[PDB]
RNA sequence: GACGCGGUCGAUAGACUCGGGGUGUGCGCGUCGAGGUAACGAGACGUUAAGCCCACGAGCACUAACAGACCAA
RNA sequence: UUGAGGCGCCCAAAAUGAUCGGGACUCAAAUCCACCACCGAGACCUGUCCGUACCACUCAUACUGGUAAUCGAGUAGAUUGGCGCUCUAAUUGGAUGGAAGCAGGGGCGAGAGCUCCUGUGGACCGAUUAGUGACGAAAAUCCUGGCCAUAGUAGCAGCGAUAGUCGGGUGAGAACCCCGACGGCCUAAUGGAUAAGGGUUCCUCAGCACUGCUGAUCAGCUGAGGGUUAGCCGGUCCUAAGUCUCACCGCAACUCGACUGAGACGAAAUGGGAAACAGGUUAAUAUUCCUGUGCCAUCAUGCAGUGAAAGUUGACGCCCUGGGGUCGAUCACGCCGGGCAUCGCCCGGUCGAACCGUCCAACUCCGUGGAAGCCGUAAUGGCAGGAAGCGGACGAACGGCGGCAUAGGGAAACGUGAUUCAACCUGGGGCCCAUGAAAAGACGAGCAUGAUGUCCGUACCGAGAACCGACACAGGUGUCCAUGGCGGCGAAAGCCAAGGCCUGUCGGGAGCAACCAACGUUAGGGAAUUCGGCAAGUUAGUCCCGUACCUUCGGAAGAAGGGAUGCCUGCUCCGGAACGGAGCAGGUCGCAGUGACUCGGAAGCUCGGACUGUCUAGUAACAACAUAGGUGACCGCAAAUCCGCAAGGACUCGUACGGUCACUGAAUCCUGCCCAGUGCAGGUAUCUGAACACCUCGUACAAGAGGACGAAGGACCUGUCAACGGCGGGGGUCUUAAGGUAGCGUAGUACCUUGCCGCAUCAGUAGCGGCUUGCAUGAAUGGAUUAACCAGAGCUUCACUGUCCCAACGUUGGGCCCGGUGAACUGUACAUUCCAGUGCGGAGUCUGGAGACACCCAGGGGGAAGCGAAGACCCUAUGGAGCUUUACUGCAGGCUGUCGCUGAGGACUCUCACUCCGGGAGGAGGACACCGAUAGCCGGGCAGUUUGACUGGGGCGGUACGCGCUCGAAAAGAUAUCGAGCGCGCCCUAUGGUCAUCUCAGCCGGGGACCCGGCGAAGAGUGCAAGAGCAAAAGAUGACUUGACAGUGUUCUUCCCAACGAGGAACGCUGACGCGAAAGCGUGGUCUAGCGAACCAAUUAGCCUGCUUGAUGCGGGCAAUUGAUGACAGAAAAGCUACCCUAGGGAUAACAGAGUCGUCACUCGCAAGAGCACAUAUCGACCGAGUGGCUUGCUACCUCGAUGUCGGUUCCCUCCAUCCUGCCCGUGCAGAAGCGGGCAAGGGUGAGGUUGUUCGCCUAUUAAAGGAGGUCGUGAGCUGGGUUUAGACCGUCGUGAGACAGGUCGGCUGCUAUCUACUGGGUGUGUAGGUGUCUGACAAGAACGACCGUAUAGUACGAGAGGAACUACGGUUGGUGGCCACUGGUGUACCGGUUGUUCGAGAGAGCACGUGCCGGGUAGCC
RNA sequence: CUUCAAGGGCGGGGAGCCAUGUGGACACGACCCGAAUCCGGACGAUCUACGCAUGGACAAGAUGAAGCGUGCCGAAAGGCACGUGGAAGUCUGUUAGAGUUGGUGUCCUACAAUACCCUCUCGUGAUCUAUGUGUAGGGGUGAAAGGCCCAUCGAGUCCGGC
C-alpha cells in the first residue's frame, strides 16, 4: 500500500505546517534576576492568530515590550506585576509558593523558568492546592493532579475568551476559516471511505472497518489508526 | 474495452 | 449526360400594354382633431376599389432566336 | 375361399429458384433375369533412355558387359554426391582489337546452374586445386528505400464573423496587390495599452525557386540594407513564501542530509519605491532624440544651522455607507466649421501639462459657552467626565484658484453655467472560534551657485497568421481601458459611433434534383411517439390584486389564480434637481402595446442526500466524498501522533475550551439485548516464558547436557459493543454470548412476485396508500421522521407542441457541373454474377445449371463471414502486477530482560558520569534515562513468493492422483472413459511353524444344549474385497515350537511386448534352529491389496579415519534398522482483481453456425373410454410409428492476428402445420349462431395500458386482429431501455481483499465504397444510310383485397324466441396509380401593420440569422 | 571388496596419445525476431494535485436578519405598527469569471490525440485567477474517483542492468 495521512504528516510539508510567519507572539514569561522589582502597564488587548484568544501587550519599567498570556479582566491601563513579591490578584505573575492556596492560576510552568505550559487555552486554568517547602500540587484543567516544584511560576486568574466553545462552527466555511490558521490538513475523510492500498478500513463493497478499531499500543506507524490502545469504547456500561 | 466498440 | 420545342416561311424568351391576380386605401394637399396663448398635436375623413407588387395569360417582331460550323451511306 | 411372391400406390408438412451432375427418358435412357459387343488409368504387356542396387573386368567409385517378376510414391527425420557467392594461396589464363555489370536473344545440364551472340558499358575478370566465411530468401502484422492502383477522388462549405460589387491603378500575368465609390462585418472586441513567451518576425528596396488550403505583381516568404538613444519608464535597491552558500554536525562516502550561526539570493504586467511634463520629429525609436518648461539625488563651495532622535511615514482584512471631487456623458446658451434641403433640425469644435504658489472639507484638539433634555445622522449615535452656538490650533485631492502661457496646439472659434459624478481625497458604521506582510527608503531636518547622475532593457507581435498546442490549428493563454451614443435595472439584447476589418482567406455555374447539416411554417387531432415528452414547444419583462398543504416560523412564495401595459394632449405629487421617480384627466390606432429584443411553464405524490460545497483532466456530477452536528480513543508537553539511516524534524510563536486517531453525518423523536469468539485494555496465587550472569555434569580448556531464577507476552480473571460483529432452531431449554426492543417493511433490502386490497386508466409487471408471515429490515455497520435545497431516481395532472397519426412546402450551407489545389484508408492473385450443391460444417474462384456486350455517371449501403485493433469474455502458461489475510518466509517498528556507558554507601540511600530546566548563579533527574549490542514477544506497516494435477471448457462436486479383485476385455498376451460391482493403507505371539489325532455344512432317525446312528466331495471352514485353492487337508481339535531366524543370491514381477526405482513374489545356497520315525515341512498368514527416495537423526556390531606428532575430548565413514513425503518415483506454500496486463489457443467455454433430437412443435397407427343409446358430430387415455428443426439440452467440427448483444425499429423475400377471406365435406346440420374437417399462401392479420423485455397479462375496436424462416434477416441503417467494464448504494456471504446465474442510480456506438449487388442516368460497339410507325420473345403486378348498409324480408326455417340466401344496388376501409378545378398546408415572391436603432425630421430606407415580429397570400409543389 | 561360510560386485591375455575435418551434448544471448516484468542511477510540479507568498476579479436586480428609531398599548415585563438598517458558504442573472447536465446533436483519416453549437450549473465565497514558491516516485498530492504528479499512473519519465 500507500503510507497513510498520519505518516505525511511528519515528513513537515507545507500543507500540514503551520503558518507561523502569520504568528504574533510565542508568550512566555519573563526573567528577572530576582527581587522582582519588574512591572509594566497594559498598553493594548490584540488578537492571538495562534489560540484565537486575546493576548496583551504590556510595557516594563525597563522600556520592554511584549505580548502576554492574557488572563480574564486585564484591561488598557491596568498595571501587572512580575517577581517573589508581585502582589496575589489577576494578571501578576509569581512561583506558585508565593500563590495563595485555592486561587485559580494559568500559564504554569512544568519547570521553573520554562515560561509557561500549562494551562493556556481559552477560559481554561489550573487550581493551586496544596503547598509545601517541595511539592505545590496543582489540578491542570484536564482534572490531573500535577505535583510541581514551588518555584515554577504562573499567572494568577483563568484565561481570556473563555466561552468559544461554546458556539457551534454551523457551517464549514466557519471551520475552513480556523483550520487556515492552524497546523493541521482539513476537511477529513473517513479511512473508511478510502482504498484499501490507502488505509488498513480501506476497501469494501460497502463501507466498514476492516478488522477491529481498538489498536495494540505496539503497533507501527502505518497501522496505528482508529481506536489507539483503547481501555474500552462505547458510552455504555 | 468500455463495452461497445469503443465505449 | 439525356429528353422535348421553337429558330424570321417566327410568337421561343425579354421589354411595353392589356387581361387575370396579391395586398388593403400611397406621397402630398385640404377639412376635422382631445387640447394648448401660441408653438405644437396622436389620430379621423377626403382626394383613393387608392399606392405597390406578380414565378400566369394575351396582344405585340421593338429587342434577342444572328452568323455559321461539322458529320454522313 | 385362402396361402405366397414381384413392382408400384397411400401414409408423405418448410422457409431466395424444382431437380437423378444437367438435358431429358416410359415395349426405357427405369427395374429384375440372362447374354453380345465395345469405351475406359500412370495398372498390365511392350521399344528406347535415366537413376539406384548388385555381378564381371578394373587402381577407379573411369570405361565396358550383365542381372532386378522378386528396384523406382513420401511429411518429420537419418545418410550421401553436387551447384553458386566472398576473400587467401599455388598452378594457369582473358581484357581498351573492349573486363565486370545490365538488356534482349542462342546452346548445354534432370537440376542448383554453366556458356555463347547482339546492344550497352568503359576497366577490370576468370579457371583448376587447396582454403576461408557477417555464403544462397517469397514469406517473419519482417527492415529500409522506391513505386502503382486508390484518384484528378476526400478536404479547401458547416463556427451568430455568410462579403463583397462597379469602375480604375500597376503589371508579361490580377476574383482575391493598390486607389474610389457603393455594400457589409467587429463594440470587453476583430478597438487601444501591455505581461509572459517568440526573437528581428519591425522599416526600405529588390524578388517569386520555397512557404501561403486557389492565384498573387502581395506577404509574417527569399535576398540585401537599415532600425531600438533615458538622472526623473522599467531593471537596478528592499524585503515576502522560500532558495542557495560558508561553518558546524551526520553519512562508508558524496554532487547526500535536518538544525543552528553568518552571508547572499528571492517581486520588470501585479508587493515596497527619490525625481518629467507639453509639443515637435523618422520609412522604422521616443516621458530616451529635438524645442520649451519642470523636478530628484549626491557632491563641492558659501550663508544659515547646531538642532537630530523621539516620533510620524513606508504599512496593509472583509461588508455597508456619507461627504469632497476631476475626466467623461448629458442639459442651457454664445461663438467657429460642416451637413441637410418643404421643416428647422443634425454633427464636429470651442484646447492648453508637469510644476511653483495658494485654498480646505473630514478627523483630532483648545478656549468660550452652560444644555437636566437638547444636539446630530443615510444609519449608528453624543453630552455636567461639559451638548448646541461662537472663536481658534492642526489639517485633503491626480481637486479649485493664480502663475507656467505676448509656451504649445488649432482652418477657425480659441465658451460660460449646470446636473450626474470613474479617478483621486477624506469620514462613519458592522463582522471574526478568520485579526488581515516585511524591509529598504522617506519625513522629522534651511537656502544659493556649480558639478555629477555610469551600467542593463527599449524594434515588433501579443494572437481565428509573430506565444503553447508538429500547422498561417475553430483549442489554450494574465493585466489596464467597466464612463462613447440610443436602449434598459444593467458592464444585458438589439442598433450605431470612434478605431479596426472585408485574411474566422479558393473561386465559377445549375429555381440549384435525390440525400445530409442547421432551421422556418404546417390543417384536424394533441404524447396516440418513446425505456422515458428524448427533441421541440409553452411561459416570460413591470405594476396592481391575490396566494394552499406543510414548516425547523427562516421558509413554502414569483405558490396558484386574476387584471393592467402603446401613442397623443394637458397636468398633479415626491425631491434642490436630473435629460430622476409615482400618479391623474381627456383624446386616439392596431389582430397584437414587456408589439422586435430582452424575457419562469405551473401543480401534486414517492425515493435519496439535510443545506452551500467535492469528484473520476479525456464515456460516471450521483444516492458517492466533504460539512456543521453527534460519539468514542490517546496524551500533562522530556506528552500523544507522525518523519529521518543519522545529525535531526512536523505538530508547535501550540498546551486538554488543546490536538492527535478513528466512527457517524444538519435539526426532531430515539439509539434495545449480547463480552462466548476476535480486538484493545487492566489484573494475576498458580502454570508457561529467551538471553547474560549463577549452580551441577562434562572437557587439564571448549563444544555440549541439565538445574535454579524468571521480564514482557501467553494460560487464567476482569472491563469494554457510538470495538469487529451477533440478535436462531426447537418446546410450554439447544448451538455459540444474547435471541430483534422503538420503529420501518413486497423496501434502491422481498426469491416466491405482476404478492393481496384499494386509488388511478378504456386497459397501469409502473406509481402511490394499506396489509405484510421481513427468501435475507432494524437502531451512530445508526433506526425512524423531516421543512428547506437539487443539471439526482420513479409517477400523476393542467398547459404546450410535427414526438406521433403523416407527412408537405420553404430557408441557408453542402451535395451536382466547371477552373485551380490535391491527400488517406486499402490491395496474395484472379474477379460480370445468380440459384443450388459440395467443402474444416458460413464459397465471386470447387461441381451442376442459370444469367452475362463493353465502358462511364449518381445513389442508398445487401454481400466481400467489408475496413480498423495479434479478442477485454473463456481457458491454458510450473506469465506479470495491484490488493488481502489467523497462506509460506522474512524485514522494519513497538514493548521487555541482559551487557556496555556505569560511579559512592531483593529492597534502599547517595553524587560524580550522563540527561534536562535555567542568561547565570544554579534547579530537577541520576547511575536510571538516552545511545551502542543482544535476547523473548507482538509485528501485512513493508518485501519476496507460493497457493498442484485430473476434468466431454473452467469452477463447485468428485479422485477414475499409490494399491487389490470380477466384469468391461472381443476363449494367448496387451487394452481406454468422471466405465459397472467393490475393496486396501491393517489385524494376529497366534490368527505364525511342525506334528499327532480327525472331518465339515445341511438333512434324517433315537434319547435349535449335549449323546448315539445314518446320509453327506465340500454347499462348512480357512482374519478382511472379489475371484481362485484346499478333505487321511490348506479346515477342526490337541500338543509342542518360534523359520515372523541371520547372511547372500537366482529369477519373475513392478514396467506384457520393451528401458525405469522403491516395493512384492517365486526359487536356491550358507549358517543356526523347530517339529517329525522318516522322507519332509517351516525364507509369516492358502494366492493376488496392507506401501515410501535423497539429506538429517536416533539406534545395532565390528572395523576404517580427522592436515608434523603422542595422549584425551569431540568429529568424519563402511553395513543396516526405525522416523514421511496418500499430489503415494517425495517443493516447505492461502486468497481477490470489475483497476487490470502479457503470451497464446477455436488444442477450450460464452453468441451464431453445424451434427443430434432426449426436450419442444406437429402428425400418423390402434381405439379403451364418454358422448342419455351410440369409439369415430365432438372429446379421446394407454401403447406403438414418425415429420420438423421454432424451444431446451447434448457435442466441441468451424471462427479467439475480433463473423458486434437482447429487445425494438425500418425495408425486402419466403414457408404452411390456415387466424380471416374463396370453394368445399360432416354435424349432437330446422333457421340464426356454431363445432370439426378438406382444398387453398392471392390479399389481409391493425391501435393501445404495465414491463427493456422476447414472452405474457389487460382494453377497446376487427372479416381476423395465425404461427414460423431469412447469421434467433436487418448496428460499414437507427435506437441503446436490459445483459456486460471502470463510480456508488442495499441485502446476503466472507476475518479480509472482495463475491453474487440478487436488486438499484450513473455510465463515449469508429471508417471518404476498391469489388460485387440492386435502383435510376449516360457513352460506345454489335445487328450493316435515315425518318417515322410497330411487332413481342420474354419480364413485373395484389392492382386490387375486405367490410358495412338497402331491396330481397321481418320473408324461407321455426311452437316461439329468433331469423337467412341467389341477385341487384349504395357506401366505408386498406392497398395502388395519377392529378391540383375545389378544401387545406407552404409560399425568408409579394403587400400591409408595428417595436428598437441608425441615416437630422419628413419622405424613403438598412440591421435585429440568414423574414425583427405580427396580418394576408399569387404561381408552383403538395 | 564384501566375506565363519557361501554367494555376489568391479577389474584382468599390451593401445594409446596428438592433430585436422565433422556429428551430437552442457554452460553461456547459443538459429533470429517476438511481452507484460523486476532492479539501479538519474530528469521532471512549464501540466496537474495540495499548501504558502504577493497582486487582481465579481453589471444589475431581488429578498430584507440583528441592531436603532417613531407611534400606540401596558404598572412593569413587554407587545404591536410603521420606518430605518442592510445580514446571507441567500435568491435571479451568458456582468466578468468559473463549471460542465442533456442533445447520446456536429465532428469522429477532426479545426481539435477531448473540438463546435444549443441546452445547463455556480457566480460575496469552503469563490475565481496571475505570478512567485514548497512537496518527487513505493514517494508526493488527494473534500477519496485508485484521482492527479508535463497527451505517461493499481506505482511518472529517461538511460542503464539488457
Ligand atoms: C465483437 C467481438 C467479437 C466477435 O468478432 C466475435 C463474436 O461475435 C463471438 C462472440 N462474442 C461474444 C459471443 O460470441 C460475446 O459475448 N462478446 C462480444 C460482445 C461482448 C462479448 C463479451 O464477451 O462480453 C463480456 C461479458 C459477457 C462479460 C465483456 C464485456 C467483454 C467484452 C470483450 O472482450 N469484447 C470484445 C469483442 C468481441
Ligand atoms: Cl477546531
Ligand atoms: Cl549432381
Ligand atoms: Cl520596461
Ligand atoms: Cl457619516
Ligand atoms: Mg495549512
Ligand atoms: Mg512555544
Ligand atoms: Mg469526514
Ligand atoms: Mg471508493
Ligand atoms: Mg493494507
Ligand atoms: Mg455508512
Ligand atoms: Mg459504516
Ligand atoms: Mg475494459
Ligand atoms: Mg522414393
Ligand atoms: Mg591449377
Ligand atoms: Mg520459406
Ligand atoms: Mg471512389
Ligand atoms: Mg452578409
Ligand atoms: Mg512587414
Ligand atoms: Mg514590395
Ligand atoms: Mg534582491
Ligand atoms: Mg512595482
Ligand atoms: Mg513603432
Ligand atoms: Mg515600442
Ligand atoms: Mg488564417
Ligand atoms: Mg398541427
Ligand atoms: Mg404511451
Ligand atoms: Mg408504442
Ligand atoms: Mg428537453
Ligand atoms: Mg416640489
Ligand atoms: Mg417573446
Ligand atoms: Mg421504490
Ligand atoms: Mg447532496
Ligand atoms: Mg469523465
Ligand atoms: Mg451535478
Ligand atoms: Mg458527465
Ligand atoms: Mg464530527
Ligand atoms: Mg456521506
Ligand atoms: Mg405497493
Ligand atoms: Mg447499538
Ligand atoms: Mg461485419
Ligand atoms: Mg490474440
Ligand atoms: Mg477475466
Ligand atoms: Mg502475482
Ligand atoms: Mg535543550
Ligand atoms: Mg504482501
Ligand atoms: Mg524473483
Ligand atoms: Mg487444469
Ligand atoms: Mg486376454
Ligand atoms: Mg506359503
Ligand atoms: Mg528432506
Ligand atoms: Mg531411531
Ligand atoms: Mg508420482
Ligand atoms: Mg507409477
Ligand atoms: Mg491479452
Ligand atoms: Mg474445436
Ligand atoms: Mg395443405
Ligand atoms: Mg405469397
Ligand atoms: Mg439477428
Ligand atoms: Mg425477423
Ligand atoms: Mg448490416
Ligand atoms: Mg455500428
Ligand atoms: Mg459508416
Ligand atoms: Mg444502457
Ligand atoms: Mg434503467
Ligand atoms: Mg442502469
Ligand atoms: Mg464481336
Ligand atoms: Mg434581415
Ligand atoms: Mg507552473
Ligand atoms: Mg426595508
Ligand atoms: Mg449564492
Ligand atoms: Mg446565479
Ligand atoms: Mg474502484
Ligand atoms: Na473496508
Ligand atoms: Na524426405
Ligand atoms: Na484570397
Ligand atoms: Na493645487
Ligand atoms: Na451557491
Ligand atoms: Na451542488
Ligand atoms: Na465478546
Ligand atoms: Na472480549
Ligand atoms: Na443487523
Ligand atoms: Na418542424
Ligand atoms: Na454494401
Ligand atoms: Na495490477
Ligand atoms: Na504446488
Ligand atoms: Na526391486
Ligand atoms: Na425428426
Ligand atoms: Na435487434
Ligand atoms: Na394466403
Ligand atoms: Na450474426
Ligand atoms: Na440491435
Ligand atoms: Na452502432
Ligand atoms: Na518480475
Ligand atoms: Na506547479
Ligand atoms: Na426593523
Ligand atoms: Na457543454
Ligand atoms: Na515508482
Ligand atoms: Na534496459
Amino acid at each position: 500500500g500507500r503510507r497513510i495521512q498520519g505518516q505525511r504528516r511528519g515528513r513537515g510539508t507545507s500543507t500540514f505546517r503551520a503558518p507561523s510567519h502569520r504568528y504574533k507572539a510565542d508568550l512566555e514569561h519573563r526573567k528577572v534576576e530576582d527581587g522582582d522589582v519588574i512591572a509594566g502597564t497594559v498598553v493594548d488587548i490584540e488578537h492571538d492568530p495562534a489560540r484565537s484568544a486575546p493576548v496583551a501587550a504590556v510595557e516594563f519599567e525597563d522600556g520592554d515590550r511584549r505580548l502576554i498570556l492574557a488572563p480574564e479582566g486585564v484591561g488598557v491601563g491596568d498595571e501587572l506585576q512580575v517577581g517573589v513579591s508581585a502582589e496575589i490578584a489577576p494578571g501578576n505573575t509569581l512561583p506558585l509558593a508565593e500563590i495563595p492556596e485555592g486561587v485559580p492560576v494559568c500559564n504554569v510552568e512544568s519547570s521553573p523558568g520554562d515560561g509557561g505550559k500549562f494551562a493556556r487555552a481559552s477560559g481554561v486554568n489550573a487550581q493551586l492546592l496544596t503547598h509545601d517547602r517541595n511539592v505545590a500540587v496543582v489540578k491542570l484543567p484536564s482534572g490531573e493532579m500535577k505535583r510541581l516544584d514551588p518555584q515554577c511560576r504562573a499567572t494568577i486568574g483563568v484565561v481570556a475568551g473563555g466561552g468559544r466553545t461554546d458556539k457551534p462552527f454551523v457551517k464549514a466555511g466557519n471551520k475552513h476559516h480556523k483550520m487556515k490558521a492552524r497546523g493541521t490538513k482539513w476537511p477529513n475523510v473517513r479511512g473508511v471511505a478510502m482504498n484499501a492500498v490507502d488505509h488498513p478500513f480501506g476497501g469494501g463493497g460497502r463501507q466498514h472497518p476492516g478488522k477491529p478499531k481498538s489498536i495494540s499500543r505496539n503497533a507501527p506507524p502505518g497501522r496505528k489508526v482508529g481506536d489507539i490502545a483503547s481501555k474500552r469504547t462505547g458510552r455504555g456500561g | 474495452x468500455t463495452x461497445p466498440f469503443x465505449x
